[PDB]
Formats: C-alpha cells, sequence, structure tokens
C-alpha cells in the first residue's frame, strides 16, 4: 500500500492510502538535549524544542528527515524502501524545498515512487468538487488557494500570516487579562485546550460584545489541570474574531474573508463564479464553531448580490488534506503518475518538477 | 506498443531531463485513427 | 443470486520477479529461502548466504 | 420507459467518462528501448525524427543558415547552368 | 473476444430479477461493455467464466466460449499449459470470414462416414 | 498527409504522453525497483570554461561527475574577424571617406554581434559617426577582410544589394489599387 | 548575393536551445493542466461512486 | 549537449502594474502583487495586497517606475526586499537573478540598477533582458515584432535574432490607464458614485438603477486622496476586465445597440446594463481619432515595421506576438488581427501567434526570463560579481546586449 504523509507546521498526519483517517498524528517538533512527537514534549525539562516546518516550508532539513524516518519506523511501523509515499507541500513553496523532498526520500529512504501533492488540492479532493477555493489554515499560516480544473492558480494565491498559534498567544494574553495565569511555556498547552474546547465564533461581534457584557448567560467554566476553575465569557469570542480583525493582534492586514475575496478577484471573471459557489475550508484553525455562517455572511457582504455564496465545511475538514492524498493515492489513473527509483536515477531531484504539478 | 493502438499524429521530442515525450497533434479524423489498426511509424527493437 | 453471480474482484497483475543474484527475469524459486533465482550459480551463491546467515543468527 | 431512460443516463454518463482524456503516458520501452521505423511499398526505411537539443560542433561544418532570409529566397545557391553569363 | 473484466448482473423490479448482464471484455485495443441477453447467464457458468478469462462470444446463438486465462496473470513458477492465452489484438468485436476449398467428393467421404460406433470403425 | 508546428499546433491538442514507469501498476514493478538503488545526486558548484572570469555556478549532478568539464563549453566559439594594428590600417586599409575610430567601432560592433549586419546597424552609433546604410557596413567590413587576406572567396557587390533593396521597398511601398492591378495582370496574363 | 559562408556562433546555439526549452514548457504546461483535469474527475467520480454504492 | 541546466536563479519582472517574480524553470510566476504601495511620511511601506487593500491615516499609493523605468529608488528597494523576504524566502546572496527591462531603458539607469543588484543585494550573478526578447523567447521565437500593451504603453517591438532593433519601437500612451480614465468619464456622466469596497459596512440588494442601499462603515480613518483613487482604480478595473468588449470591426452605433447587453454589479450593490457604450470605450485603442496625432494600435505596429531593414520585414510580419494585461479585453486580438490582415502587404504571410490566456499574455516576459535561465548555453551569459568588481560600469552595457 502506499503511504500518505501529509507535513504541517504544527501537527504531521500520517497513515495509509484508501484509509478513512489518518493512523498517526503527532506534533512536527525534534528535541535535542534526538527525540520527535509526544516523547519530545513529554521531556520539555532536558530537550531543546525546535519546529523545522515554519509557514509551511522546511527550514532545517535534518530535522525533517529525523520526522520522516521517526514517522515511518515508529509511527507506522512500516519500511520506506517497501512502500510508494505520497507526500504534501505547501503552497508557493521555493522549488529548492521541493528538489530536497525529492532527494531525501531516493537517497536517504531509498522509497520505490514517490510524489508531492500541493496541500490545498487535497482539501478540495476531500471534498470532491472540482473547482474551488481553498481556505486552508493551520497552525503557522493561512492560505487561499483558488483551483480551477484541479489546477491550482499560483498568481491568485493569497497567504496570511495569521493562523491558529497566533490565536493561542491572543487568547493567552485575553485569559491574562481577566487575570488567570498562564504566561509559563507549558500553560500554553491549557490555552490551546481551552481555545479547542469552549472558543466560538460570533454571527455578530458587536451583538456578541454587548449581550455578553449585559448578561453572564453566555459565560462558560473551564477546569485547569491543577484543580482550579475559571469562567470565561465574551472572551470565548473575542479571540476567534482575530482571524476576522487581525488588527486585534496588531498585524495591519486583511481578514480571512477579506483576502478570500481578494485571491478569489484576481482569478479570471468567468470562473470566479465556481470559486464563489465552493469555497472550501480546511485546516484545524478553521474548525470553530459557526465559522462557515459567518464566512458567509462577510463574503456575501463582498462578493456581488447576483452571485451565490456556499462555503463548504465538512465537519472532518481537520483532515480534509489527508483525505484527499489518501484518495489520491488509491486512484488508479494515479498510479502512473508516480516518480519511480529509475527515473530519479536517469533525471536527478528535478524530476520532481517535471511529474508533479 | 501499449496499448497497441495508433495514437495519431505524433512527434518524438526530447524533455528537459532526457525524457523521450511524443507530443500530440489534434485532428478531424482521430477516431478514425483510433480505429486503424501515408507514413506511419511503429516502434521496433 | 450471489452463488450464480459473485462479484469476483479482478485478479492482482503477478509481481516479475527478478533474479537478487543476476538480476535476470525470475524463472524458479528456491524451495528453502522462498528467494526466486535464475543459474545454477545464483542458485548456489543463495544456498551458501543462507547457511552463512542461518550461522550467524543463529 | 424506465429502462430506456436508464440506457439514455447511461450513454450519458460514458460519454462524460470517453470525453475526458484517454491518455497521458506511455511505456518507458516504447519510449527509449525501441526505435520507430516506417517501411514503404519499395522496402526502404525511415526512422522517425527525434527532435533533440542542439549537439555540439565537431568542426566548422555545421555552416549558419538566416532563417529570415530563406523567407524570400531559397536556401540553394542558384547553379552556374542557369546563372546569366557576367556583366 | 476479449478479457473479461466485469460480469455485472443489472437488478430491475418485474413489471432478485436482472434485465441484462453486462460484460467488459479487453483487448490491446481497448475495451468495450455490452449489455447481453440475462439467458447468457447459464454459459458464463457452465463455461466457469471469471474475471481475467479471454472468451469469445458469437452474435448469432450468444453461446461464450472460453478459452483460458489471460497469460498476463501467468507466473513462471505455477505449472499450466492450456488454460494460458494472450490478450487479443484487435478491436474487441471482430467480423471474421472464412473460406474453405473442398470438393464433392470431401462432401461425399464425409456424409457417408461421419467421424461405440466410432470406437470400433 | 502530415502536421506541422513548434510548440503546439493547436490548443485542442491532446498532451504529450510522458514515460514512466508503474503505469501498470506499482505491484508489478516492485521487484525490479526493489533490485536496484539511486545514483547520489549533489548540489555542486561546476566550472564553466567558456566563461572568462572564472565564476561558479551550481547543478545538480550526480557524484561520480563531479569537475567534469562543463559540456555546453563546446557551443562557444566565435564568428571569425580579423584584427589589424594601427600600422596596418596605415599602409592599407585607409579611406578617405571612413574615419579609423568609426571602422574600429564597426568592427567591435561585429565582433559583438556576430556579423548580423541588421543589428549592427541597429546598434550602429548614428548619432557620433556619419549615418551608414547596411549596404556600407556591409562593404567597409568585407572591404577590409578581403584586403588583409590579399596582404597577410565570394566579394561584396554593394551596387547590387543597394538595388535589390530599394526594389523591395518600391515593391512594399505600393497602394492597393497598385498590387490589384498586378495580380490582375497576373491572373489575365495566364 | 550569397554572404560569405560561416560556422554556427555561440549565439545560434543559443537561440536552438532557447527554442527547444520554449517547447519543453508550453508542452509540459499542458500536459499538467490535462492531469490535473484528469486526477479530478476521477476522485469526483470515486464520490459520486460511493454515494450510489452506499445508497 | 542535454538538456538546459537549472542554476536555481531567480528571474524578476517589475511592470507598472503588477510585481512578476518567481524561480527559473517554472511556468508561471510564483507571485505577482500589485506594482504600487502605500507610503507613510515618518517611511513605512505596505507593499502587498493583504497590506494595501485595508485604510490607514496619511498613507500614499505610489508607484516606483515613470514610463516603464524605475524613478524611486527607495520604493524600487522596498519592493524588492519584501519580494524576497515574503515571497522568495531565500538570502539574495545564494541566487542569480535575471531580471527584465524597458526596450528604452537608458544607460544611465541601467548601471544603476546593477550596481543596486550589486553592492546592495550582493547576489552571485545577474543579467538584465529586454521584456520583448522575453516575450519573443516565450514562444520560442528568436525573430518576430513584440506588441506589448500594459497598463502605461502600447508598443510595438521588432526583434531581431533575439535582439531588439531599437529604431523600430513604437510606442502610444493608449494603454490600460486609459482605459481606466475612459471608464472614469462614463461613470460620471452616467452619475455613478464610485463606492469603493472598503466603506461599505453592509448593502442590501436592489433592482436596476435604484439608488443603492449601503451602509457605510464606522470608525473609518481619514485616507489621502492617492489611496481613494487607486482603490476607485481597482474596482474601475474590474469593470474594464468584465463588461468591456472589442468590436469585430469599426464601431458602428446601429450593430452596437442589436448586440445584447451586459450586466454589472458595483460594491455599493448599484447595477446596470452598460449597453453600447462598452464598445465605445475600447474602441479608442483602435481608432483614437474618435475619442473626445495618437495612432492606432495596427498604425503602431504596421509603422514599427517599416522602420526595419525589408530583409527582415517578411518576418517581422510572420511573427507577430500579443502580450501585455490589456489585450486580453474581449476579441481585442481578432480586432487587430482582422485590421493587420487587411492592412499588411498581400506577398507577405501575416500569422498571429495564438495564445491568448492570461498567463500567456500578462506572465509571458516572466516566462521567457525563466527559459532563458534555464538554458545550459546562456550559462556564458551571467555577469559575474567578479565580473562587476572591474566592469562594474564597462561590461555591464557590453555583457547584456
Ligand atoms: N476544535 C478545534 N477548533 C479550533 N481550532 C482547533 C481545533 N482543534 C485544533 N485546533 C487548532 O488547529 C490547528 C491544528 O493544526 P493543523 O491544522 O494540522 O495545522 P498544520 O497543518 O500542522 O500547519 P500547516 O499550516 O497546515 S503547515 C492548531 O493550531 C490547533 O490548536
Ligand atoms: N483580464 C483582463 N482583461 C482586461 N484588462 C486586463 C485584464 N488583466 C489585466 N488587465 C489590464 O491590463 C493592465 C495591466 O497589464 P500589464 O501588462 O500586466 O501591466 P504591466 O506589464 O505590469 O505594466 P506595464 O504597463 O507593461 S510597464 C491594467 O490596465 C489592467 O486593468
Ligand atoms: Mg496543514
Ligand atoms: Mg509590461
Amino acid at each position: 500500500a502506499a503511504l500518505v504523509v501529509d507535513n504541517g507546521s504544527g501537527m504531521c498526519k500520517a497513515g495509509f492510502a484508501g484509509d478513512d483517517a489518518p493512523r498517526a498524528v503527532f506534533p512536527s517538533i525534534v528535541g535535542r538535549p534526538s527525540y520527535v512527537g509526544d516523547e519530545a514534549q513529554s521531556k520539555r525539562g532536558i530537550l531543546t524544542l525546535k519546529y523545522p516546518i515554519e509557514h509551511g516550508i522546511v527550514t532545517n532539513w535534518d530535522d525533517m528527515e529525523k520526522i520522516w524516518h521517526h514517522t515511518f519506523y515508529n509511527e507506522l511501523r512500516v519500511a520506506p524502501e517497501e512502500h510508494p509515499v505520497l507526500l504534501t507541500e505547501a503552497p508557493l513553496n521555493p522549488k529548492a524545498n521541493r528538489e530536497k523532498m525529492t532527494q531525501i526520500m531516493f537517497e536517504t529512504f531509498n522509497t520505490p515512487a514517490m510524489y508531492v501533492a500541493i496541500q490545498a488540492v487535497l482539501s478540495l479532493y476531500a471534498s470532491g468538487r472540482t473547482t474551488g477555493i481553498v481556505m486552508d489554515s493551520g497552525d503557522g499560516v493561512t492560505h487561499t488557494v483558488p483551483i480551477y480544473e484541479g489546477y491550482a492558480l499560483p498568481h491568485a494565491i493569497l497567504r496570511l500570516d495569521l493562523a491558529g498559534r497566533d490565536l493561542t498567544d491572543y487568547l493567552m494574553k485575553i485569559l491574562t487579562e481577566r487575570g488567570y495565569s498562564f504566561t509559563t511555556t507549558a500553560e500554553r498547552e491549557i490555552v490551546r485546550d481551552i481555545k479547542e474546547k469552549l472558543c466560538y465564533v460570533a454571527l455578530d461581534f458587536e451583538q456578541e460584545m454587548a449581550t455578553a457584557a449585559s448578561s453572564s448567560s453566555l459565560e462558560k467554566s473551564y477546569e485547569l489541570p491543577d484543580g482550579q476553575v475559571i469562567t470565561i465569557g465574551n472572551e470565548r469570542f473575542r479571540c476567534p474574531e482575530a482571524l476576522f480583525q487581525p488588527s486585534f493582534l496588531g498585524m495591519e492586514s486583511c481578514g480571512i474573508h477579506e483576502t478570500t475575496f481578494n485571491s478569489i478577484m484576481k482569478c479570471d471573471v468567468d470562473i470566479r463564479k465556481d470559486l464563489y459557489a465552493n469555497t472550501v475550508l480546511s485546516g484545524g484553525t478553521t474548525m470553530y464553531p459557526g465559522i462557515a455562517d459567518r464566512m458567509q455572511k462577510e463574503i456575501t457582504a463582498l462578493a456581488p448580490s447576483t452571485m451565490k455564496i456556499k462555503i463548504i465545511a465538512p465537519p472532518e475538514r481537520k483532515y480534509s488534506v489527508w483525505i484527499g492524498g489518501s484518495i489520491l493515492a488509491s486512484l488508479s489513473t494515479f498510479q502512473q503518475m508516480w516518480i519511480s527509483k529509475q527515473e530519479y536515477d536517469e533525471s536527478g531531484p528535478s524530476i520532481v518538477h517535471r511529474k508533479c504539478f | 506498443t501499449v496499448p497497441q493502438r495508433c495514437i495519431g499524429f505524433a512527434r518524438r521530442r526530447v524533455g528537459r531531463g532526457g525524457r523521450v515525450l511524443l507530443d500530440r497533434a489534434h485532428s478531424d479524423y482521430d477516431s478514425v485513427f483510433h480505429h486503424l489498426d501515408w507514413r506511419h511509424f511503429r516502434p521496433r527493437t | 443470486f450471489e452463488e450464480w453471480f459473485p462479484q469476483g474482484r479482478p485478479p492482482k497483475v503477478p509481481v516479475r520477479e527478478v533474479c537478487p543474484v543476476t538480476h535476470r527475469p525470475a524463472l524458479y524459486r528456491d524451495p528453502v529461502t522462498d528467494i526466486p533465482y535464475a543459474t545454477a550459480r545464483a542458485f548456489k551463491i543463495i544456498r551458501e548466504a543462507y547457511k552463512k546467515y542461518i550461522t550467524a543468527h543463529g | 420507459f424506465w429502462n430506456l431512460k436508464t440506457l439514455q443516463e447511461r450513454e450519458a454518463r460514458l460519454r462524460l467518462e470517453q470525453e475526458e482524456a484517454e491518455l497521458l503516458t506511455y511505456t518507458r520501452e516504447d519510449a527509449y528501448s525501441m526505435e520507430y521505423v516506417y517501411e514503404d511499398v519499395d522496402g526502404q526505411t525511415e526512422v522517425m525524427p527525434l527532435w533533440t537539443p542542439p549537439t555540439p560542433p565537431q568542426d566548422d561544418s555545421d555552416i549558419y543558415l538566416d532563417s529570415v532570409m530563406c523567407l524570400m529566397y531559397e536556401a540553394t545557391p542558384i547553379p552556374e547552368a542557369k546563372l546569366p553569363p557576367v556583366y | 473476444e476479449g478479457e473479461v473484466t466485469e460480469l455485472t448482473p443489472c437488478e430491475t423490479e418485474n413489471p432478485k430479477t436482472i434485465s441484462h448482464v453486462i460484460i467488459g471484455l479487453k483487448t490491446a485495443k481497448g475495451t468495450k461493455q455490452l449489455k447481453l441477453d440475462p439467458s447468457i447467464f447459464e454459459s458464463l457458468q457452465k463455461e466457469r467464466v471469471e474475471a481475467g478469462d479471454v472468451i469469445y462470444i458469437e452474435a448469432n446463438s450468444g453461446a461464450v466460449k472460453r478459452q483460458g486465462r489471460c497469460d498476463t496473470y501467468a507466473t513462471e513458477f505455477d505449472l499450466e499449459a492450456e488454460e494460458y492465452v494472450p490478450l487479443p489484438k484487435g478491436d474487441v468485436h471482430k467480423k471474421k470470414e472464412i473460406i474453405q476449398d473442398v470438393t464433392l467428393h470431401d462432401l461425399d467421404v464425409a456424409n457417408a462416414r461421419p467421424q461405440i460406433l466410432s470406437m470400433m470403425g | 498527409r502530415e502536421v506541422y508546428a513548434l510548440l503546439y499546433s493547436d490548443k485542442k491538442d491532446a498532451p504529450p504522453l510522458l514515460p514512466s514507469d508503474t503505469g501498470q501498476g506499482y505491484r508489478t514493478v516492485k521487484a525490479k525497483l526493489g533490485s536496484k538503488k539511486v545514483r547520489p545526486w549533489k548540489w555542486m558548484p561546476f566550472t564553466n570554461p567558456a566563461r572568462k572570469d572564472g565564476a561558479m555556478f551550481f547543478h545538480w549532478r550526480r557524484a561520480a561527475e563531479e569537475g567534469k568539464d562543463y559540456p555546453f563549453a563546446r557551443f562557444n566559439k566565435t564568428v571569425q574577424v580579423p584584427v589589424y594594428s594601427e600600422q596596418e590600417y596605415q599602409l592599407y586599409l585607409h579611406d578617405d571617406a571612413w574615419t579609423k575610430a568609426e571602422t574600429d567601432h564597426l568592427f567591435d560592433l561585429s565582433r559583438r554581434f556576430d556579423l548580423r549586419f541588421v543589428v549592427i546597424h541597429d546598434r550602429y552609433d548614428h548619432q557620433q559617426f556619419k549615418k551608414r546604410s547596411v549596404e556600407d557596413l556591409k562593404e567597409r567590413y568585407y572591404h577590409i577582410c578581403a584586403k588583409l587576406a590579399n596582404v597577410r572567396i565570394p566579394v561584396f557587390d554593394a551596387g547590387h544589394e543597394r538595388r535589390r533593396k530599394e526594389q523591395l521597398e518600391r515593391l512594399y511601398n505600393r497602394t492597393p489599387e497598385q498590387v490589384a492591378e498586378e495580380e490582375y495582370l497576373l491572373q489575365e496574363l495566364r | 548575393l550569397q554572404e560569405a559562408p560561416r560556422p554556427k556562433s555561440h549565439w545560434d546555439y543559443l537561440l536552438e536551445e532557447m527554442q527547444w526549452m520554449a517547447t519543453d514548457f508550453a508542452q509540459e504546461r499542458r500536459w499538467k493542466v490535462a492531469a490535473a483535469k484528469k486526477l479530478v474527475r476521477t476522485v469526483v467520480r470515486h464520490h459520486e461512486e460511493k454515494q450510489l454504492r452506499e445508497e | 549537449v542535454y538538456g538546459g541546466d537549472e542554476v536555481g536563479a531567480l528571474v524578476f519582472d517589475i511592470g507598472s502594474y503588477t510585481v512578476r517574480a518567481g524561480y527559473a524553470g517554472e511556468d508561471c510566476p510564483k507571485v505577482d502583487f500589485p506594482t504600487a504601495i502605500g507610503m507613510v511620511v515618518e517611511p513605512t511601506y505596505y507593499i502587498d495586497t493583504n497590506a494595501l487593500r485595508v485604510p490607514r491615516e496619511n498613507m500614499e499609493a505610489i508607484s516606483p517606475l515613470k514610463n516603464g523605468m524605475v524613478e524611486d529608488w527607495d520604493s524600487f528597494q522596498a519592493i524588492l526586499d519584501h519580494t524576497y523576504k515574503m515571497h522568495v524566502k531565500s538570502e539574495a546572496s545564494l541566487h542569480p537573478v535575471l531580471m527584465s527591462e524597458a526596450p528604452w531603458n537608458t544607460r544611465a539607469k541601467r548601471e544603476k540598477l546593477t550596481e543596486l543588484m550589486f553592492e546592495h543585494y550582493n547576489i552571485p550573478a545577474f543579467f538584465l533582458c529586454k521584456t520583448a526578447v522575453l516575450t519573443a523567447f516565450a514562444n520560442g521565437r528568436s525573430t518576430g515584432l513584440i506588441l506589448d500593451s500594459g497598463a502605461t504603453h502600447t508598443t510595438a517591438i521588432p526583434v531581431h535574432d533575439g535582439y531588439v532593433l531599437q529604431q523600430g519601437i513604437v510606442k502610444s500612451p493608449l494603454a490600460g490607464d486609459f482605459i481606466t480614465m475612459q471608464c472614469r468619464e462614463l461613470f460620471q456622466e452616467m452619475n455613478i458614485e464610485l463606492v469603493p469596497p472598503y466603506m461599505i459596512a453592509s448593502k442590501e440588494a436592489v433592482r436596476e438603477g435604484s439608488p443603492a442601499n449601503w451602509k457605510r462603515k464606522e470608525k473609518l480613518p481619514q485616507v489621502t486622496r492617492s489611496w481613494h483613487n487607486y482603490m476607485c482604480n481597482c474596482v474601475i478595473q474590474d469593470f474594464q476586465a468584465s463588461v468591456l468588449q472589442v468590436s469585430d470591426s469599426t464601431y458602428d452605433e446601429q450593430v452596437a445597440a442589436q448586440m445584447p447587453t451586459v450586466h454589472y454589479e458595483f460594491p455599493n450593490g448599484y447595477n446596470c446594463d452598460f449597453g453600447a457604450e462598452r464598445l465605445k470605450i475600447p474602441e479608442g485603442l483602435f481608432d483614437p481619432s474618435n475619442v473626445k496625432t495618437m495612432l492606432g494600435v495596427s498604425h503602431v505596429v504596421t509603422t514599427s515595421v517599416g522602420m526595419c531593414d525589408i530583409d527582415i520585414r517578411p518576418g517581422l510580419y510572420g511573427s507577430v506576438i500579443v502580450a501585455g494585461g490589456n489585450t486580453l479585453i474581449q476579441s481585442f486580438t481578432d480586432r487587430l488581427n482582422r485590421e493587420l490582415s487587411q492592412k499588411t502587404p498581400p506577398s507577405m504571410r501575416l500569422k498571429l501567434i495564438a495564445n491568448n490566456t492570461t498567463v500567456e499574455r500578462r506572465f509571458s516576459s516572466w516566462i521567457g526570463g525563466s527559459i532563458l535561465a534555464s538554458l545550459g548555453t546562456f550559462q556564458q551569459m551571467w555577469i559575474s560579481k567578479q565580473e562587476y568588481e572591474e566592469g562594474g560600469k564597462q561590461c555591464v552595457e557590453r555583457k547584456c546586449p
């Protein structure tokens, strides 16, 4: 069987082709006194924790090699030389990094066959639509990738540096403003948990602000690991609002809805209708409740009234990229697309540009 | 050879990586050339 | 009905095995080590390797 | 009528499946191992031309040709037989 | 003629009831699906046709004849002879012309003594 | 019957067929791919001996190919253009119609643009030196080359080329009535 | 009038290689577009088949 | 000898509308952000789309380029730095850079650009090729008449053997900016208040011709007139792309009135049917004599070729290449081809190269740059830093023709 590996800035998703869900999901981090994954986070006190993938781009290739080695040997417990490996890359990744992926897979892991797919087109595969725009928001970066008939349009791609890690830091600040203690480096994981459990997106931010200031019925309580319980309210939606109002963080940029509208407008006039009809949200940072309706109302405000807006947010959109990778690797037509060992030997690491798109 | 079918009008061109590519030209009679079993090239050892 | 109309999945294309000694199209497979080979010299080399490996392993 | 409808819907689906591209890739054997030949009615054989990158020059036999000049004049010097005598 | 790729029956409501049996046949040229009369189900099981078998079906009688596993599934390790045949070349559907030369004496001899009575003869 | 095109023949052209293994499935080609291992490739600096400076650019090449002579350097050879001393000009090449610095500019341009006299004419410094026709540049260049060869071959005919261009210009500038007239003659004289 | 003959210069070989590379670019772009269309329509058929099979 | 060598070079094509950049060997620029940048007088620069589209107090909208040539080197450095850091994400000293330049770029400007690239960005190698040659190279043609109509100029540039015949360059001011001004005048005549989308808090659906029912954004800061004009220009250019169409022949009022209307919706919800005026506006590119001595695009073409050697005119007419964003107006290519076929001498074959798509029209220069940078035979042409040590003034003009 083929191996589908989605390497993300925050957590790596790995598994076998055709499966419904990834077999293993673990944080993408290397710890040196080399320990990778939840073993590294278990040993924060003795290891120097570094993330190799920043905004979807590989920085330290040795750390990435170690992450892939840990994946293949400990996570899936398979031999890389036996299985084809389908990797994912972030959009607008440098050419040299895509070459390095190819070289590492063929020369260090001796994989039989390899392919590199763009993460947005895999999210679109999981959506099951030919033409659409993907708003994938992960840990460190948010992209808006318009795709026409399965071919990504690199020129219309727009990138936003706001993502779930900055939202974790903003909820940490807001909790400190409420007077709770979270500033130390481990308690950041508790802010992450309360963000994943209690946060929600307001349909109308000023109405929710006024109601939560006027009434306490919107407040909810969360139990800290040490037994203390805190009540958070109004704060439950101020954090996700930073996606739509990045000025909360001090970043002078457009919101995710505005970025999506600008990326759509960068495309041809005729294909814009299909993009509006298929606005696909993927990534963990899009898992907040009500984000589909808020995005619908914002895009409807921006888009022409004669244009039909339809946000697609399946319940499984946190893994949409890997589900799409798995669907692609299980296809009969895809089998001709594998870079073979012989092709690499005869054409070099630049073969990835000749075959993969 | 695979498939044993006339692919119609083609030309052999070397690609960037040394990969030999068959460029293909559209013709109105392409379906007839598909049913087919003029200068008509065939591969041989 | 399912007896008369079994929905049989199409058979998998076989692995075109190759001899690990000379890299020729495989003609045989050794009963003991279950490794294909293509010539008598390959068989002798494979059996010598197998005895050495079984000695090293135990 | 239900069968007629379902067969027309089937033919529509088959047409959709066939309008999509048929071939994208051919075998390595066809690509490199086998040369392409054509034999005419007289038994003469022609090899299919391969458009390769430019070959390095061994000597000065690679004479330059002006591709724009060949749009107005033909590429061969006029034979002396049909050339008018010296004025 | 072609290698069998599918044998899916087409269920229906009777005005399990089947109205067709779909056979997919593959040759070197391409692939074709046929919408055969359901009664051909008897001949398919009589010939023990399965996926990966080369078969041929004549237009007139509609009876199927099986002529072996496609050689693409033969390994060098398994031993059988009569049960493998190369994948057919040409289009899946074929029109064959057979021309035979005979004499009236040949017909005379054939009809005079056709070839347990045969054992003694 | 055949088709010709450069890049591609029409927008409706079918895509090229690329070579690849595993098109018939990975499983059947599993043993062949597993029997071998790839050769190592390197991102390596290379010397280009066509360059005179010695700058090193980088390649993807196999390890064994490191340090090998750059193959594209074999293309590097310039159009043969003679070089003359100040003395040789003073002895042989002097012309009252041409300045020495003007001829040196012409020959420098010729060495720059590989005797593409249309490009030399475009790049010719008509502001500083006298205005020259392309026939004048060809005349001066081929005259000097012939004289130097004789001192140390199809000769140029400036008048014939001038007449040829003048005739082509006259044939080009004529009005649509004056080409309708000629085509009506060409069709009626048959 | 025939120009004096000369062999090809470096720039002539550059323009030949340029023409070959431009052809390769155009054909590769056409291939990538068509392959993407093929794969996506195959995925859409895979979902349509799944829906019709599970119904 | 073999396929072209990729040396990891970068290709920059900084035009007046968008900065097109990417890695050599790719078939499309990986980034194209608007050339216009935001400036705050302290200066703070907001460069890409994510930053430009949000209101800011006392932020002006400026462009580093003037008449196809860079004038403000500070803004040029800002754009280059942003491109590197955000999109390229690689050090400038690590990758060779090939940049395009205008057909008419001055020698002093080329020297200044080379000095900037070597002293400031410390690049290992450099090359400067003309946009017209790269456009020809994108099409595999070594010779031909490039016709470029961007936002600043409509220019015919004859290329022969990969060299721009500078004497034959003919330039006209009629371009995308002229069309934007024409659309502005049309909107003014129809009393349509151009409300940029940034001012609209909410809008409601209204019928055609009905007054716009929109709510203004609150707490909006004061904005400079330049930024407001830039946003209005953005919406006008969306209108240009969506509505305008070139007539298949010389514009006629009756035929224009017969043909069906096209419906457009403005950001504030206002919508209208634009009738026949949508055809009148692009007619100025072909027949400027009717606009309230400029030469039409077909006359720019036929004039430019007439200034070249008649040995090369057959090739120039035999390879006409259309490039630039303003050429994407509907039926522009068809009208141009018709007019050129009507005006061309019968004795010479005329052929417009058929590539008519957004990528092939707008990014053609970048594609040609990538093709050129990927050639193994081109690796001789680079200007090295060691060469810049000696010929920092001498060789830069001589190494890049
Ligand atoms: N239920 C949830 N609601 C909202 N956010 C969530 C939820 N669960 C997880 N997250 C956040 O979403 C992110 C999940 O990481 P991913 O989506 O995999 O990003 P990544 O793929 O690792 O990085 P990139 O940007 O894709 S390279 C983290 O920032 C989580 O904190
Ligand atoms: N699809 C389109 N339809 C119509 N006009 C378009 C289209 N796309 C872009 N334009 C216009 O084309 C112009 C920009 O064309 P470009 O050639 O890209 O400009 P540029 O090359 O970046 O700068 P210059 O003027 O060439 S120096 C603007 O006026 C746009 O409004
Ligand atoms: Mg991700
Ligand atoms: Mg331009």
